[PDB]
Parts: C-alpha cells; sequence; structure tokens
C-alpha cells in the first residue's frame, strides 16, 4: 500500500506534467493561428 | 498628390482599424475572463464535495 | 518572407504534432496510472480481507 | 462535463485574442509604415 501511494504520488505529478503538456500545446495552436493570419495578409499583399 | 491623397486615405483608414481592433480585443478579454472565472468556480465546488 | 514565414509555420506544426503526441502519451500514462490505482484498490481490498 | 467545454471556450477565445492582437501588431506596422510614407510625401512636396 505504500508502493501504491508512492505509485498514486507519481500519477498526480504526471497529470500536472500533462496540463503543461496540454497548456503547451494550446499555446502552439495560438501561435500558429496567428502565424497563419499574418501568412494570409502577406499572401494577400504579395497577389496585390 | 496622389501620394499624398492615398497617403491621407490610409491614415483614416489605420485609425478607424486600430480602434476597431481595440475595441474588440477589449470584449473578448472580458468574456474570457468571466468564462475562466465561472468554470474555476464550478471545478472548485465539485473538488470539495 | 513568405518563405521564411512558410518555414516557421511548418516547425510550428511540427512542434504541435509532437505536442499532441505528447499529449497522448501523457493520456496512455494516464490510463496506466488509473490501472495501478484500480490494483492497489483491489490490493487494499485484499489486505482488508 | 461543463468545465471542459468552459475550458475549451476560454481557450478558443485566448486564440482569437491573439489573432486580433496579432492584427493589431500589423495594423500598428502599417501606422508606422504610413507614417513614413506622410513625411516622405512631405519631403516630395518641398
Amino acid at each position: 500500500r505504500k508502493e501504491i501511494k508512492d505509485r498514486i504520488s507519481s500519477c498526480s505529478s504526471k497529470e500536472k506534467t500533462l496540463v503543461l503538456e496540454r497548456r503547451e500545446l494550446e499555446g502552439t495552436r495560438v501561435s500558429l493561428e496567428e502565424r497563419t493570419k499574418n501568412l494570409v495578409s502577406k499572401m494577400e499583399k504579395a497577389e496585390k | 498628390d496622389s501620394n499624398k491623397t492615398l497617403l491621407h486615405n490610409h491614415l483614416k483608414s489605420i485609425e478607424s482599424l486600430k480602434l476597431e481592433n481595440s475595441d474588440l480585443e477589449g470584449k473578448i478579454r472580458g468574456v474570457e475572463d468571466d468564462l475562466v472565472t465561472v468554470q474555476t468556480e464550478l471545478n472548485e465546488e465539485k473538488k470539495r464535495l | 518572407d513568405e518563405l521564411k514565414v512558410i518555414e516557421e509555420q511548418l516547425k510550428h506544426t511540427k512542434l504541435a504534432l509532437a505536442e499532441n503526441d505528447t499529449n497522448m502519451n501523457e493520456t496512455l500514462n494516464l490510463k496506466v496510472e488509473l490501472k495501478e490505482q484500480s490494483e492497489q484498490l483491489k490490493e487494499q481490498m485484499e489486505d482488508m480481507e | 462535463s461543463k468545465l471542459e467545454n468552459k475550458e475549451n471556450g476560454l481557450l478558443n477565445e485566448i486564440s482569437r485574442l491573439k489573432t486580433s492582437l496579432s492584427i493589431k501588431v500589423e495594423n500598428l506596422n502599417d501606422t508606422t509604415e504610413k507614417s513614413k510614407a506622410l513625411e516622405s510625401e512631405i519631403a516630395s512636396s518641398s
């Protein structure tokens, strides 16, 4: 049971790791959306 | 002259655009904040239970 | 500038794919941890018995 | 289950706000370029 509690603590740490990974993924998605908007603007300017 | 004219127009447009953007941003921010708060509250309650 | 932005967008897409793979690995680890917690509950029931 | 939907909505709103901020930065760069062009046009008018 003590080993199981240690495993539960490791799982709680992995939960925070997954939350940080999800936050990084959301930030990367926001950056990708901003880059896509900038690329659309640049493509319109280049076409003009 | 032409350039000047264009510049003038552009200037006006630029200003307008800026204003619009600002307004939108503000609104979005507010909404986001509210949503976040609500979510947090809900989560807290659940956790407590 | 558009070629540089396309390279940056490809790098960002690769980073997003890597983040999605890391999230899938974290979800698999969370499932393994839930299985381990079920086994721990079974072991606790066995200890109570 | 509503917490996940609220978090997804907040993430979408944050992405929209980031897109609006990028658009505002592009507009500010365009306004700076327009001010430089106006100075150049004043010099050209002289």
